[PDB]
């Protein structure tokens, strides 16, 4: 897609994340597990709503055609108004599919764009503390037990205290 | 329908404290009824082939 992660450089999505759209897998010592970022979810899903809700609240002026009747020296307005109401039904049919097409694009970039930020959210927060792998994953130069998993999954990863123990694994390396 | 005269008709609102006149000395096809308009509101001429007991 626009922005290279979902089908990109994120090759695949997981059946086994199941409590939202986007989120983490973790790997330690004390085991592994997948878990849904509630904050990245939320937004998306307000986002996405919002947008459901506005197309239809758009479309609440739309045309809409009334019975009407003429006699056969009438043939001249039947017809006009008949271009009227038919003329009317297609524009608002093409103003209903056009923006379902559009939105729709718009709507699996934003999801894309979602991913491709919640995974800078993470490579600018570990820095040289982990190890770009290049397919959504990063591994760790340190020790990072569950504790440490949540700081990075809650934005409060607490880049110095593990710098050091970072850099010396880098270094024998 | 077996008749070859032909009768053509006619109609108009009367509003209400106005008085309709007919004078004629032959051919006239007389009201003995006529509607009072009770209820206006949006309705419609729906033309169908149907017939539901439904809402
Ligand atoms: C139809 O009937 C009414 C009532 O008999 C007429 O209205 C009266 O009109 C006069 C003046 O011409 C007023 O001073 C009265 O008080 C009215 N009476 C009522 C009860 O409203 C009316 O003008 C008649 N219309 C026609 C076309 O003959």
């Amino acid at each position: 897609g626009l922005f290279g992660a979902i089908a990109g450089f994120i090759e695949g999505g997981w059946q086994g994340m199941v409590d939202g759209w986007y989120g983490y897998h973790h790997s330690n010592e004390q085991g592994s597990g997948y878990a849904a970022d509630k904050e990245s979810t939320q937004k998306a899903i307000d986002g996405v709503t919002n947008k459901v809700n506005s197309i239809i609240d758009k479309m609440n002026t739309q045309f809409e055609a009334v019975g009407r009747e003429f006699n056969n020296l009438e043939r001249r307005i039947e017809n006009l108004n008949k271009q009227m109401e038919d003329g009317f039904l297609d524009v608002w049919t093409y103003n209903a599919e056009l923006l379902v097409l559009m939105e729709n694009e718009r709507t699996l970039d934003f999801h894309d764009s979602n991913v491709k930020n919640l995974y800078d959210k993470v490579r600018l927060q570990l820095r040289d503390n982990a190890k770009e792998l290049g397919n959504g994953c990063f591994e760790f130069y340190h020790k990072c037990d569950n504790e440490c998993m949540e700081s990075v999954k809650n934005g409060t990863y607490d880049y110095p205290q593990y710098s050091e123990e970072a850099r010396l694994n880098r270094e024998e390396i | 329908n077996g008749q070859s005269g032909r009768m053509e008709f006619f109609w108009t609102i009367l509003k209400p404290n106005d008085a309709i006149n007919f004078e004629s000395n032959g051919n006239f096809i007389a009201p003995e009824y006529a509607y009072k308009i009770v209820k206006k509101g949006d309705s419609a001429i729906m033309k169908s082939e149907l017939e539901g007991n439904c809402n």
